[PDB]
Order: C-alpha cells, then structure tokens, then sequence
C-alpha cells in the first residue's frame, strides 16, 4: 500500500 | 490560454453536486479524475518536478528515479515526457501487463524487481540506483516532499474556495501521502481564514491515523482501497490541521464508487467511493445539515470496478 | 461554479502546444479526453439529451435507445445516469467484456445482438425496440441530430476562439459524425467572422469525403482509426464549410498517438494520432509557417495503444 | 465503423  | 506543455494543464477540476448522496444537496464532489494522467497525482507530479527545477536539484541531463508504479509514477512519467526528462521506475515483476505497457508507452525505463520482494524490493532497488550515481539520479519522495502539499495549497484549495464562493464548510479527503488534505486545509484555513472542518478518511482495515490520535497501538493491515491507507503517518500529513478522522471499509468504498457510476454518472476510483461514503455519513448527521461538504474524488476509473479489479 | 449534475461539467478542455510536431510551435492540440466519459462525445451526449428535453421529445419516464457502444453510447450512458433516464443500448455480442461491464456499470440495459450480424444487427434491433412503443422510446440519431454540431458551435468553437485570443488560423479535425468540424467551423467563421482553413481528416483506407468531392467512385473500406471514417457522408458533416481534406493511414495514426504519449506526455486515442499526423503534415508546409493550427484530439487512452488494441 |  506504498504503491501510491 | 495555450499551455507550453501538458504539465501546465493540471487542475481546475469541476465541482459536481450529488443527487443521491447527502441531505438536500449538501455533498459536492471535486473530480480529480478530470486531469492529465487521470488522477490528483498529476498536480504533485508536476510540482515536484517544477520545484526540483527551481531549486537546482533537477537539471537538464539528470534523471528521475522512483519506486511507484501507482498514480504518482504515472504522473511523474507524463511530466517527465512532457518536460524532456529520462525516468526510471522500479516495480515488482508481478504488476499488471497493462500498467507495464502504460509506463513503457510513456517512455519510462522500467526496472522489474523480484515478485517475492514486493514493494520492499522495488523501493530498495530504486535507492540502489540513486546510490550508484547520486549526482545523476533524483528521487522526489512523495511522502515527504513539501512540493506535494504546496501544490494543493496553491491550486486545489484555492479552486475549492473560488468555486464555492467561500461557502465550503467541510472538506473530506482520503489520505495516502496526506498532501491533498494538508494543502487544501492550509489554503482554506490559513490563507482564506475560514475555520472549516477538515476530515481525513482511511480504511477501517488500517486505521493508523485513528489509532495514533487515540493513543492506541498502531496496527496497519491489508485493504483494497488503492491510493490510501499507507499504514504509517506520512510527513506530508499535517495532523495539526485534521479535525476529524473517518474510517471506511473496502466493501463499502467499492459499493459507493459503483453507485457514483450508476446513479450519478461519475466514473471514479475505489478511494473516491471511500471519501464519498465518509462524506455521506457526515452529511446525514443533523449537525452537518446546513453545511457545504466538498469531497475530493482522487481518480477516475475507465472501467466498471469489478471484483477482479478490487 | 457547482454543476447540478455531471452532464453540465462538459468541455472547457485545454489547448497544449506540441514540442515535437509542427514548425516553431505552430501546432496546438485541444484535449477532448479531458472530459466526462473521456471523449468529445460527452458534449453531444449532453446536448442531444438537453435538446430533447427542451423540445418535449424526451420527458420523465420515456427511455433512451441507441445502437452505439462506442464513445457516443458511453456518453449517453453517463448523461442518462446523471439526469435520471433509463437507457438501452444494443450491441453485437462480440463486443469486449470490458465495454459491456462499463456500460452495465453505468446503468445501461444492454441488449446483445447476434455476433454474425455485426453493427447491422444491433442497429436493426434498436430500430425494432423503438418501433414496438414509439411513444416510450427515443433514439437520438447522432449522425443527423442537429444538437450534435450545435453544441460544438456553442462551446468547443468559442473555447478555441477564447483560448487563442482569436488567433486560430486552421482547425484540423477527424470526421466521424462530422459534428465537431461543422460546429467549430460555423462558430469561428460565421459567429466570430474569421476566414480560417477548416481541415477534415479521414482514413486513406476509406476516403469517402475525398472521393465524393473529387467526383470519384465512393469506395469505403475497413480501417483501424476508431471514431472516424464511417464510410458515408453524414448529415452532420457540413461539406460547405470544409476547405481541405487530409487522409491518414491507420499505421501512421497509431504511431503518431504513441509519439504523443512518449514524447509529449499526452494520452490520446488513435484518431487523435490521425488528426495530429494530418496537422503535422500541413504545419511543415511553408504556406502554414506563420499560421496557428488547432487540432482536436477526440479521446483519451488510459492504455498504451498496443497492436492488440489497434 | 458506425459504432461511433
């Protein structure tokens, strides 16, 4: 969820 | 009004009143999918590059490097193409063929990392590339670069102020890097002086802002609301300007995005559904009856949000 | 500036100067992909519904029917959802699952027709449905409905005039229904009085406008530039305002769209590539050196235009 | 090509  | 390149055409997104959400039309959405690259990230992609140019960290010939293949990576890819910069993006080899073809189509030098290492692998590889020639590569760091909330304070926020003739009372925004809610809130509260209610939205599955502010043990978790819930408090989230935090579950965020499409004719992403779900909950409380609630829809969806997608 | 529903947020699309096409920046593109539903058709979908409401042909309770599952069908689907109308769209069962899921996600009652009958089958079925209860169903007829070029004369054209401070000298637009080039040309030439050069663009594979104007035998043919080259002269193409017709082949239109993405950071469809290819050819002729050429990019692409796509 |  850092793959923003 | 002719933009010198596509990076300058960011923003000036529309506000649309919802008919099947809220109470007596008190919910209005700001459609950030109406942007280059189809998401709010076009703003920060443009401004992080522009700021790096102004401060000398990005010069002709240096290259951009990052580990995001999400909306920010797509935004950086478009800006890099539009302004003439080379860009390398690392990403797990397990990312979709469609996402890979899109980034390659934008001119990105795509570096695939080991599937088994996930985002940790891609992030470590990006850092490795920059470390190999620090004077050649620049990593813009979206979670901590001040140019992120700054572009929202200079554009997104003022746009809301202008389009509502200063009547906005509440701003609801999902938090990923925190730049949107931070910049918009600083603009309206500090630059325009209106004491609005700023509402951050996060997944109930990874309620780290809620846990943090309550002094509870921080327990991030997996969720499907792509774009938000990073599992930590980013430096670009100004907790001091947040008045309220609403949690929304992935299923409801999904159902809400689907309703926006079928009942309002608005094509938005799952995180847009999360933000509207949170806004609708507040909009139906008597205390917010006479208040104008503006909700940020971070991205558009060109497809129906199927289960396979979610 | 809060739109009552999403149909009112159409237009006001940006003009961006191209850096790797044209001569000394004489080519500027109008990005219609920066619209609801991601294409120029959002304008005609909105106005055909609005005009049908104003003239009484569309009332509360009557339903919309059509046989397009292309950009116009998507546009009608969004407008119908946004304004509360039922809509049925017929289409060959061989259309993509993605297109089907998108239309269903928008609330469309999708009627699939026999694959072997193609568009002829879907069109015949739509006519059959309307004939069954003419007082209940309304087919808006995009190729002949005057509300199509009218919205371009009232919005698209004036936007070009305004954003170029009246300096536009040439308008280049691919022809599908002909509404865009017709409405824009009427606005600039008749309403604003500037004798610009209006250029229609069609596939070299189905050059029916070129054949027609040359008095040659009309020979339509298959091509891959989706959105243009309908194989006949639509009633919404005002041949009287067309000054020039440029033909472009499918491969070049595809290569040009890919270059827009990789070299300008502009995500446009194959027909946008066709229009830019035609505009670039004129822009490099000495006679057009000091002229400002505005090119309509009809739609956006959320994906790299792969061979599978074309 | 009518599926416009």
């Amino acid at each position: 969820n850092l793959n923003i | 009004a002719i933009y010198a390149d596509n990076s300058y055409s960011i923003g000036n997104t529309p506000l649309v009143r919802l008919k099947h959400f809220g109470h007596n039309g008190n919910v209005v959405v700001k459609i950030e999918g109406r942007n280059p690259s189809y998401s709010v990230k076009c703003r920060i992609g443009a401004n992080m590059v522009w700021q790096a140019e102004k401060d000398g960290t990005l010069t002709k010939g240096k290259e951009i490097v990052d580990a995001t293949s999400g909306n920010t990576g797509i935004a950086l890819a478009y800006v890099a193409a539009a302004r003439g910069y080379k860009i390398t993006l690392t990403m797990p080899e397990t990312m979709s063929l469609e996402r890979k073809r899109l980034l390659c189509g934008l001119g990105v030098n795509l570096v695939l990392t080991e599937g088994a290492k996930g985002m940790k692998g891609a992030i470590a590889k990006a850092e490795e590339i920059v470390a190999s020639d620090p004077s050649r590569y620049v990593m813009l760091k979206q979670f901590e670069n001040p140019a992120n909330p700054q572009i929202h304070r200079e554009t997104t926020g003022p746009e809301i102020w202008k389009d509502t003739d200063g009547k906005v009372d509440v701003v609801v925004a999902g938090v990923g890097t925190g730049g949107s809610i931070t910049g918009i809130s600083r603009a309206i509260k500090l630059d325009f002086g209106k004491q609005i209610t700023s509402v951050a939205v996060e997944p109930v599955e990874s309620p780290v802002i809620s846990q943090t502010l309550a002094g509870e043990e921080v327990k991030p978790g997996p969720h499907k609301i792509q774009g938000i819930g990073a599992g930590f408090i980013p430096k670009n989230l100004d907790l001091s300007i947040i008045d309220r935090v609403e949690t929304v579950d992935s299923d409801t965020a999904l159902a809400t995005a689907r309703r926006l499409m079928a009942e309002e004719g608005i094509l938005a992403g799952i995180s847009s559904g999360a933000a509207v779900a949170a806004a609708d909950r507040l909009a139906k409380l008597p205390e917010f009856a006479d208040k104008l609630i503006v909700v940020i829809l971070p991205s558009a969806s060109e497809r129906y949000l199927s289960t396979a997608l979610f």
